[PDB]
């Protein structure tokens, strides 16, 4: 059975609000993933954003959300959150929920994951 | 010990449904049923309580009221 | 939950519900609609031993007036 | 924010077998009572299954036992049905149904609001 | 066997003073049931007073009588007593015991009786 | 203040049987031996049979001896005389009779003042 993902929680928000993330996943055994969350800016390449260990309990963060972004889920809804405080502009981007192929494992390269969703929008501006 | 049932299970062996009451407060003797046309309310006195949260049975269900205070508990949640 | 319908007395009191058998395998009870226009299951809990006594789950807003009146008809 | 994608419809031929699959996106699972339900051309959708949340107690119309299994997975969160001896007048699309609350299942196709696209099974000749 | 209730202790009495009701109840298993009493004043419907449950140890009042009134019973002889004090004009009615058709059980509905005595007058005047 | 009503008689045949029941009303019956007794016509009324406040032994007028059986029941505060093997020589009214203290009966009529209204019974061959 093909696993799925269903992003939300974007939207438009201006500099140092929130926002907050969900990815539901259908198809796979969750809790013994370790999940996580990509970004990819405008014309820039996609990056690894967070990441949560199967557990629930551990977590890591890119240098450049640490202190402000906290990943979190929920075994029993297969469920991933990210919850994003102190938003900057440059958090612009769509951001992709990220399942690996195997069980127990995590790659922060792109090209290492074959279930995409399609992402939910994020926008950082004045307006 | 036991008390009599609200209605009869058709499905299990001897089955019968129970209806039981739950308050905080052990030293309950009575439970109230407004009737649902409003003419007034039905007492029923319970069984000695149990502690497990104090959970009192009802002794005085009839083939017979059991109607009335089925009837009295559907208007409750409505 | 368990209540069947809520005690406007004191101390946050539920009349609860309850299904008596010679058995200790059941986990569900049927409630036959009194409409007719089907049936609810609900999920029973661990027995206990004094027969066997099983408590409801599975009653809420959608279905308490639908199994009081399925015990009506009874 | 709950969904269901129910998979493994198919054409078959009668006597044959077929499983259908549903995974459930969004929801604590392990608590709710799963089943199915099917509606053939024209009629309305009936009851045809049903599992409770810890997996090991179900029930089925009468049409269906002893000839249809019910089960599940709380772990991917998904249910199935496994079909066997299946007979053309089991043709009809299948429906994945998920209730409202925990611990609990209803035969009424009315009670429900979480239902998936279905899954077509056929069963004929080709 | 049928149930007979025989009931006494009216009068006319002035504002202030007490009265006390009895009733013996022939022909039930009478430490069983809850008892109770009723009264009807002239031109206005038939009301619960107070009941009394079959141990005799707990007991209710319509809130008019509450303070006033006490329902006891004697499940020996199959009595049921009502004492009376501070009577005032309003308490004017003739009285009936009741005794209900089941056991362990009671209505504040005189609908759900079918066991009357012929009730005993009470006057509160200036007589 | 003290009542006895009596009831179960009735028109029976030879050999027939009959149950009364008396209810009494306004006394710790629990305490009291009970007892009935009964007036032919014109005769004075005799001893029939006698139960102690437990219920637990009797006696009995020798003519009633084998064929009667009083009995009582402390909960409802009413004695029974059960009657067997009736015959002509029984017609008569009975009596229930509960006498002035506890724990003890006389066979004198003269020794009551709580006496029932009574009730009929008559065994002939109608």
């Amino acid at each position: 059975m093909q696993v799925q993902l269903q992003e939300s929680g974007g939207g438009l928000v201006q500099p140092g609000g929130s926002l907050r993330l969900s990815c539901a996943a259908s198809g796979l055994a969750f809790s013994m993933y370790t999940m996580g969350w990509f970004r990819q800016a405008p014309g820039k390449e996609r990056e690894f954003v967070a990441m949560i260990i199967s557990s629930g309990d551990s977590t890591d963060y890119a240098d450049s959300v640490k202190g402000r972004f906290t990943i979190s889920r929920d075994n029993g809804k297969n469920t991933v959150y990210l919850q994003m405080d102190s938003l900057k502009p440059e958090d612009t981007a769509v951001y992709y929920c990220a399942a690996p192929k195997f069980r127990y494992y995590f790659s922060t390269s792109p090209g290492d994951f074959d279930s995409w969703g399609q992402g939910t929008q994020v926008t950082v501006s004045s307006a | 010990t036991d008390d009599n049932a609200l209605a009869y299970y058709n499905t299990t062996k001897g089955g019968r449904f129970v209806l039981a009451l739950l308050s905080d407060l052990q030293d309950l003797k009575w439970a109230r049923f407004p009737k649902s046309d409003g003419t007034g309310t039905i007492y029923t006195e319970l069984e000695p309580p149990c502690r497990f949260k104090y959970l009192y049975f009802i002794k005085g269900l009839n083939n017979l009221n059991r109607g009335m205070v089925l009837g009295s508990l559907a208007a409750t949640v409505r």
